[PDB]
RNA sequence: AUCUAGUCCGGGGCAGGCUGAAGGUGGGGGAAACCCCACUGGAGGGCCGAAUAGGGGUUCUGACGUGCAAUUCGUUCCCUUG
RNA sequence: GCGUCUGAGGGGUAACCCAGGCUAGGGAACUCGGCAAAUUAGCCCCGUAACUUCGGGAGAAGGGGUGCCUAUCGUGGUUUAA
RNA sequence: CAGCCUGGGGCCUCGUGAACGCCCUGAGCCGGUGCACAGUCCGGCAUCUCCCUACACCGAGAGAAGACCCCGUGGAGCUUCA
RNA sequence: UUUGCUACAUCGAUGUCGGCUCUUCCCACCCUGGAGGUGCAGCUGCCUCCAAGGGUAGGGCUGCCCGCCCGUUAAAGGGGAGCGUGAGCUGGGUUUAGACCGUCGCGAGACAGGUCGGACUCUAAGGGUAGGGAGUGCGGACCGCUUGAGGGGAAGGAACCCCUAGUACGAGAGGAACAGGGUUCCGGGGCCUCCAGUUUACCGGUUGUCCGGUAGGGCAAUGCCGGGCAGCCGCGCCCUGAGGGGUAACCGCUGAAAGCAUCUAAGCGGGAACCCCUCCCCUAAAAGAGGCGGUCAGGCGCCGGGGCCUUCCCCUAGAAGAGGGGGUUGAUGGGGUGGGGAUGUAAGCUCCAAGGUUGUAAGACCGAGGAGUUUAGUCCGCCACUCCCAAUCAGGCUCCCCC
């Protein structure tokens, strides 16, 4: 499955599932991809390390 | 009662004098956990409690004719990150429980929010007022 | 007033010493366990650590049946070298004292790594014919057979070391006789690891854990530390009384030495024995080991010590349970150990 | 009475800001008395405030306690037109 | 003007002590006691309760704004200068 | 319910260079004896010698002719109806 | 283990309440284990005997101790150690000097009544303890492997759930146990794959100022802010049987004294979380100071030689010592080249930029910033290959036994 931010691939047994009191579920490869929605709230679009970017 | 079978234990989340919103119409809001039924401990350590636990809360925001009164309930959301035995880590968006009677149908009529599944497998009751399971 | 509090760490393992061999030895063996001549133990060294999906074995489980998640430790075993033969009586004294030592490797086996440890046999010195009839003449009075093996770090080139450690291994199986047929064809031979073990299995390890130096006593014991305005007042990390009396002031918890003791580990089991390293080596190497390039086993759970630690691999001396063949195996994590 | 207590004589000081008393002027009202607003004015044992501007000596029962020192040092604080 | 608040060197820098930074989940459950630490914080605009000796309370409480760049406008000073 | 990191010490080396404890050097401990809690006495069980770091439980540890209490045909200041 | 009685010891001092921290013991047993009785149907009770191996927790109120109370628990037993422990802390209580109130006193003043404020010194000769190094003995100098007298341990304890079984039992209501499985909590020992913390290595943004501007840097206790590898760590993960022998309270067999009867007197059999062995940790300074394999070439005290250590390159280890490796017959550290990672896309150049300055116009000039070159540039206390560089020189100690 993928990440939420970055859109990479995530391997099993690692990561994270966050649940959000709609229900709705948001996909982490890392805490660097978990800050950067849950804290930091940057978007993906102006950074090209995501494959959001284009 | 019926899941507890399997490894029931997950991270340690929830303490005395924690406070948790209360997932269900019975009319109170939030509450303050004041025991956890069960646990048996050592010098100086406080008791603690996850996903799928029997509490007694105080509840301290909510409706006049329940609030500064004593129930159970059972925790159905933690904040912390607990993994199930298929190595997935879970995270919700705060600590929940919902109030039940005693003998373990809930006292409200409905419930709010996501529920684990743990909770779920072992309060049969709750799950079948609860409408989205996690 | 007094409440009830248990002592802080084991009265049983006192002194906390340093392990005077990194490669320790059992001091016990497993019964027969009615089987035919085979060694019953085996020499490894730590690489890495990793994790794997299964599909669990245990009937008696929850998760029957099912595919869950497991730690796996990985341990490098080469073909070990088989040194000589020994024999234990009880001798005069009625002790356990040992008969003879029956050295073979001038036939094949001429070695000089191994006069890296010890300045062996000279061609002079090799009479050993009349070493083996000691032991055919006093057979019926024997009680014991070990077989001295040798490791080969040569083959294993994360380990930058070319001398090898030297061990005892006991052989369990028919009769005295038989024992000594079987310990005559594995001397100056090599000795793969599935000679010894099969996947499936239980083992016991024993080692030489990781040092740490010295240290206090909220490491050391784990002692509760003064709570608050000691957090601020004149030393916290320490405990308040050492004892009350003259009585040889007695053992209370003292600063000093943690970890490299040597420590045994019971019920570890065995999950796949691969040949074919492209399957265990992740991305970029083991941090701080290297590349497997030798046999492996893939033991489930941690084992003590740090990397590239010599252990012992026992049989199991209080199984828990007794496994069959095939923990399938679905998924091994290749991915990178760095970030 | 070179310390310290009180007094008398002759001297030297208190960075920088704030609030805005009486009094004064101009609008707006009502016959009147008188009221409302804006500005000006610059009072008071008023207020905020400089490690080392000066003065004090509350907390940590902090450091030191065969000291830097037979009373000091650090932090947290108190006063500063009388 | 000084490196003279006049002893230096080595150390993958042990335990521990004196000063300091950060901690997931919970948030006083610690303790004689929220001690210590944390929170807040400048300036402009709006807004401000009970009580009151009518002067105060009052910075009550609370809410919004603030950088950089490119151009402008208004008010005032000064220059032999309505 | 602790963990990790940093400055100055501690640790190892060179230079300078003290103080308190001290019948004695003879001081392992357990049960006793005895002015009634012994390093030294009795009965046992132990015990190869030296060095480094760390800890402060014991030496009724060190430091001060007990401020409490009583006595002395000892004082001093205060009081008054001596 | 209270409170008194006595006045033997201490008045040129044995620091005087409570709490915290840490250790150990008693048993007069609160729970866990065994057996029995009952006005014991079952579940739950009550009582008697053995037994100290393990446990006995969190809070509100009070300086407390006691005590009352809250939610749980298998149970939340009771005592000792100079009322264990201030050269460990604390300083709420108490017993100095300052002050208020009530009562008492002509007064100065008193209370055992209340209240506010009030200092906690020391660098460890000796012993003990926790660890780490050398020496002599066994036994001429060395290399290697072992045994298992002795010693220590709680290394494990407990509860909940499944089925047994809605069964036995009981009118109904209600409602078990043995055998066999799972998990969780408290304790013990370890580890870093996952996750979480840290990460004054590193990467970036940005404020004030200084180095003429850009670029690159100094300072502001990393200036502050964001991310963060290795390592270390817990809030993460792994391991943590039972059996044999001997018994306790007792239960039985055969059996008389005492024709019968009788578990006891002779003579036997069973029987506990108890004790000893199995298991785990330290063990030849065990004086009976153990066993086993190998080296100490050769020539005529000398020549020659073997071994060990420092120096040299290091890390698995490390306070100093020690430990574990490599030393050209070599991958031990660095360099070079690849791999795998952390930040977040360098400087310079080209195009655009809200506007403005010019210029007859064309055009060029300033401009926070945006896009391209560009998963860039910088960095890596990780891995692989490759003799490019360096593991060189030098010094000291001790042996040649048997034959």
């Amino acid at each position: 499955r993928q990440c939420s931010f970055c859109g990479k691939d995530i391997l099993p047994g690692t990561g994270l599932m966050y649940v959000r009191n709609d229900g709705s579920l948001l996909w982490f490869c890392s805490s660097k991809c978990r800050k950067s929605m849950l804290k930091l709230h940057r978007d993906p679009k102006k950074l090209k390390w995501t494959k959001s970017y284009l | 009662m019926n899941v507890l079978g399997s490894r029931k234990g997950f991270t340690p989340a929830l303490q005395h004098n924690s406070s948790v919103v209360v997932a269900d119409n019975s009319g109170a809001k939030e509450a303050v956990i004041i025991g956890i039924y069960g646990y048996r401990g050592v010098l100086r350590r406080v008791p603690f409690a996850n996903i799928a636990d029997l509490v007694m809360v105080s509840v301290r925001k909510g409706s006049p004719d329940v609030r500064k009164q004593k129930f159970k309930a059972v925790i159905v959301r933690q904040r912390m990150p607990f993994r199930r035995p298929d190595g997935t880590w879970i995270s919700f968006e705060d600590n929940a429980v919902v109030i039940i009677n005693p003998d373990g149908t809930p006292k409200g009529t409905e419930v709010r929010g996501p529920i684990a599944r743990e909770a779920a497998e072992r309060w049969p009751k709750i799950a079948s007022v609860a409408t989205m399971v996690i | 007033r007094k409440l009830s509090s248990p002592r802080r760490g084991s009265a049983g393992l006192r002194p906390r010493k340093r392990a005077d061999e990194i490669l320790p030895t059992p001091k016990n063996w497993p019964l027969v366990n009615l089987k035919e001549p085979k060694l019953l133990g085996f020499i490894g060294y730590k690489a890495g650590m990793t994790h794997v999906y299964m599909i669990d074995d245990k009937p008696t489980s929850p998760n029957y049946g099912k595919e869950v998640y497991t730690p796996v430790t990985i341990v490098e075993s080469p073909p070990i070298l088989g040194l000589a033969l020994r024999a234990y009586h009880i001798d005069s004294k009625g002790e356990l004292s040992v008969l003879v030592d029956y050295w073979a490797n001038f036939e094949e086996g001429s070695l000089k790594y191994l006069k890296r440890k010890i300045t062996s046999l000279k061609v002079d010195s090799s009479k050993m014919k009349e070493k083996l009839d000691l032991i055919q003449k006093n057979l019926n009075n024997i009680t014991y057979m070990r077989l001295l093996v040798s490791t080969q770090p040569w083959l294993v080139p994360s380990l930058g070391k070319k001398r090898p450690e030297i061990v005892e291994i006991q052989i369990g199986g028919g009769s005295i006789q038989d024992q000594l047929n079987y310990g005559l064809s594995l001397l100056g031979k090599q000795i793969p690891v599935r000679d010894v073990f099969r996947e499936g299995q239980l083992t016991d390890i024993i080692g030489v854990t990781k040092g740490k130096g010295f240290q206090g006593v909220i490491k050391r014991y784990s002692v509760v530390e003064f709570p608050r305005w000691h957090k601020h007042r004149k030393g916290s990390r320490k405990i308040g009384a050492r004892g009350p009396s003259i009585s040889t002031p007695s053992y209370v918890p003292q600063p000093g030495q943690l970890g490299f003791h040597r420590r045994t580990e019971y019920n570890k089991r065995i999950i796949k024995i691969g040949d074919n390293v492209n399957e265990i080596n992740p991305a970029g190497g083991i941090v701080n080991y290297g590349l497997v390039k030798n046999t492996y086993l893939v033991i489930e759970g941690s084992v003590l010590g740090s990397r590239k630690r010599p252990l012992f691999l026992r049989y199991p001396i209080r199984p828990s349970w007794s496994p069959e063949s095939a923990p399938k195996i679905t998924y091994v994590n290749l991915a990178s150990q760095q970030g």
